[PDB]
């Protein structure tokens, strides 16, 4: 039902500029915060940018404020991404994400599907472990914490091996809908566990926290789930 | 359904829950804060324990609740809108260990485009 | 000095005038619409004629008024807020035929900056 | 106290573009509506745009065509008029004007001083009678302006000087603004109204022109001049 | 069950008659003089049209009556109380076409046993 | 349930004293008003006094002249009446009788059998019409009482049957007193009233008074004997 | 001048002190029972600490007070009254260390004549 | 100006009647609790009956309860003491007392002259002492004892030699009008006390105690103050 679609990457030289859009469908796009998350080749993801219903609030990541501008088209259910000044760090796959209701406190529930970008030749997050090796059936928990605490606005992705991410756990312990019971979550303030009851096939993934207590979502480095 | 109430940062927003005075006599209304699709809705306040009393406002913090039982309005008061505040609410109906929906309503809190400086 | 109370078109727009209670107490209240520096304050509603029923809402169009004597706290109501609201009003207590403003107050209207076409 | 200083006139080719600006300062230019006015050489005020203090609404004078754009930065106290496809017909001083709270039914009370433009090699009829008038010191003087539709008392009527900006004395049909001699008064409502000088001095004779601001364009009447019998 | 309310010719007497204010709620109250055991019970006065307003004292002659709607209690004045006002009298809640009772009341009226010629 | 037992009734000599009892059972004594009526052999009711449950109001019929006291024990549930300086003219059968919650515009619903008293060797007129009426079982039969001044709605009728107390049938001149068959009904309003037997049975052969109850004084009507056509 | 309320025993009696509501503006009421020609007058009740609230009713065992400072109308209300509540009563206005008063109340108590038993 | 004045004694044989009367001027009779309070020659003061305004309450003490009947006429201002079955224990002045207003808690703030009667041939007070020798000067206390608590409501009276009683001090602690400030009062409960700060030629004299916290105002025996 819901659907996010990207477009607009391709190659640019370091300087120029580029324009992304996404195109929504299948809720009243007017109504929600939206964002965007970008991943570079090999690295884990870093928020962007996140704009409100009525563009009259918009918050850029340290590393591209000033020289992004995030808008939207309300009457043609459309987001934008203006990108000025591409460095060879802005090379990434660029996705577009909702924000269920809200933007504080909130989690972004639906992803689009990612558009390429290559540049041609606050509260910190931490996750522990980097990499975990363990097999089917096992139980996993992984660990996320906060510089400052966030009390219980943190939110748990998965990203499966060339796939776009996936939101698993919001307010700390709130199982997002279809998605399967062995994952839990627990924590307030700082510290953070991701907890998989028993670990299945399709689990084997890259998994990421993210706080939303203030304005910058910023994501974890990210935990690899590795099959042992 | 949800319904959408907008107001500037910095003013006071007013929420107004319509309702059957009829169908819900005798229940104490409550406002909470839906954070998610599976929830939780984490109650922000309720009107008077007695609810011969709902005339009267409640506060927790900056958000107040006063009911009309007679016409059928509920009424909640966010004070100092933030943008932290900006998501989607309920009005509820309490009766024992139930809650019925009254409204589903969404906050979208607006920039102060005015300069205040003197 | 003039309080700013920001609305948004198509909504309904609070504004609150708090006062001494015990400095009013037993004066009616009224709102006017200030067309200049020099006037006139065209009267737009007043409170009931018995200062004992201040709570019971009055209206003139689509603007309402309600006192609370007790809280001392004057609010008044201006009904689905449309642009040619916008401009400089008064919050007034009345005695005899005197007036005196208990706040200047102005109402500034911004576009429904959504689109709820849905 | 009340300071409006425009900037950016200068020579401009036909098809061009230009921006002007406007300076404010001595009040919370946050809290008001802003408007342009244009003077051709040798013709009357004509009402070009107004903008609220969010900048969500925007009015233009159907004789621009959509040619132009108003903005304003609260956070510089600066307003700001961008003028696209430059005509003869835009040569004009165009002045900076402060609307008194509000903007239907309320009027321009503080100017600016206007910057030339030269260009080189809803909709409410405003007539005024007479176009010229021959009067005498201490003669009694009434002006008259007609709107083609019913304006209430929404009808403002200011003074222009000899080589000097345009000047409030009366807004809402009848209220005299502060500062102006009280031998200035209005009166009128519907369609009909008149301005009146009781008692003519040496510095009235000038040339005076009404507004309407029952709608959100608020038009000039084409001007009455007043000269020396 | 008949309850006496005594009283001294010459004074007020009030008389006042509790009730559950959440059984009978919304409901307008009634006194009148029931003249025999099978009636009539003549009407003498009532609350306020609007029950909002049952705290508003409404008069017929000499007799008074305001409702306490909140802590549920009806009050009824007879002013200068004279032996002809000796008898029974029924307090009654109004609902549609229906009336409840809410007491049943014996009104007895003893002679000023003072010499007040000073 | 309700019982009221007179006694203290005999002989005595004129100029001697008699004080008659009345004890009541069956009901909250202390909550009504009480009252004496006598029957001088072959006359109509006269009523005689009330007493207020307080004792502080008394009332007494002018033909007495002042010769009576009427007082109570509320703790001993006893009604008594003093009867000083005896005459003929005292000579009756007296009935103690219960009003109805109050006095003015009330009635009496309960009567004692009455006690024999034998002497050996405000002013409102009620007048009945016919004093004798002969009818047949199954007639309608309509009995006029008429006020000397306005009593407004406050008039009870009462059947003596011959031999017996009388019983209250009307209060309030139109309300069907519980227990009454329906056959009968009262009208009227201001100073004519009527009493209508819509269809005669046999044991309504006996005679029908009037009462007022607008004034202290509550006088009954000289009496209407329905006898067998 | 004294003024005499008489109430028969088990009854409440309802005591009334009329004032100028503009001569005592914002002062609250009490009610004291005076034992001798020079005193103590034991207060036994006084309106609520808030002047705003002399409305509400205030308590002290039977003996209960409300005032209205519109009409100028001060109520005490003896429940249940018994012999021992006879005496000498003041009205009294409170403004600072000095008190008014209203009104010299004698409070005269009838005997129940009734016998209640059942 | 408050004036009372008994008539009605004289001599009576045992078992006869006798009707005392009392007229009263100077004050609003029908305000007024008045009582009837009589003495034994040689004895203390007994206290008799009291009754209210409206008659309604009458109150006997139990040495005369049945035998005597208190009554008033408001509209004449005189107060009756009806008595019947007159035995030799009944000889005695009695005197006619007015109570300040109410009953319970008060006192008897005006006394008549006394009338003879002479019949042919609870709470218990209790004084200490019974005889007190004292010099002009002196500081005197005198005590009181109730034999159940009376909170504040004690009364002391003064009665010098061939007079009628006079009150001194109400309610324990207060000095009634026109009595010198030497005499005071103190005590709660049951113990109780009056303090003469110095004696005075004319305070010689017998006092006595009474408590009002009841509906029989019964005196003390009495504390006859002769000089040493
Ligand atoms: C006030 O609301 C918060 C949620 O915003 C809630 O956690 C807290 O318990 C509430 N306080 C009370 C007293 O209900
Ligand atoms: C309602 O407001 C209008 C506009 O100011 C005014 O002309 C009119 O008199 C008002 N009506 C009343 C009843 O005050
Ligand atoms: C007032 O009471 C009288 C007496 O019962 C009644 O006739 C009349 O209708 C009453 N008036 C109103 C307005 O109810
Ligand atoms: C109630 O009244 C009594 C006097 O009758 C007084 O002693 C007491 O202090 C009062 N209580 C309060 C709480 O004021």
């Amino acid at each position: 039902e819901v659907q996010l679609l990207e477009s607009g990457g391709g190659l640019v030289q370091p300087g120029g500029s580029l324009r992304l859009s996404c195109a929504a469908s299948g809720f009243t796009f007017s109504y929600y915060y939206m964002g965007w998350v970008r991943q570079a080749p090999g690295k884990g993801l870093e928020w962007v940018s996140g704009i409100s219903p009525s563009s009259g609030y918009t918050y850029y990541a340290d590393s591209v404020k000033g020289r992004f501008t995030i808008s939207r088209d309300n009457s043609k259910n459309t987001l934008y991404l203006q990108m000025n000044s591409l460095r060879a760090e802005d090379t990434a796959v660029y996705y577009c994400a909702r924000y269920y209701y809200g933007y504080y406190y909130s989690h972004m529930d639906y992803w689009g599907q990612g558009t390429l970008v290559t540049v041609s030749s606050d509260i910190q997050m931490t996750q522990s472990p980097s990499s975990l090796s363990a097999s089917v059936g096992d139980r996993v928990t992984i660990t996320c914490r906060a510089s400052q605490s966030i009390s219980s606005y943190l939110n748990w992705y998965q990203q499966k091996p060339g796939k776009a991410p996936k939101l698993l756990i919001y307010a700390a312990s709130s199982l997002q809908s279809g998605v399967p019971s062995r994952f839990s979550g627990s924590g307030s303030g700082t510290d953070f566990t991701l907890t998989i009851s028993s670990l299945q096939p399709e689990d084997f993934a890259t998994y990421y926290c993210q706080q939303s207590r203030s304005g910058l979502h910023t994501f974890g480095q990210g935990t690899k789930l590795e099959i042992k | 359904n949800t319904t959408v109430f907008q107001g500037v940062a910095g003013q006071s927003l007013q929420v107004s829950c319509p309702y059957d005075s009829m169908k819900h006599w005798g229940r104490r209304k409550a406002w909470c804060r839906q954070l998610g699709e599976k929830g939780p809705c984490q109650r922000v306040v309720s009107t008077h324990n007695l609810w011969l009393l709902s005339f009267l406002r409640r506060w927790n913090g900056s958000t107040a609740i006063t009911d009309d039982t007679l016409g059928g309005t509920l009424t909640i008061t966010l004070r100092n809108l933030q943008p932290h505040d900006a998501g989607l609410y309920q009005c509820q109906s309490l009766h024992g260990s139930e809650a019925d929906t009254l409204r589903k309503v969404l906050v979208e809190v607006l920039a102060d485009p005015l300069d205040h400086r003197d």
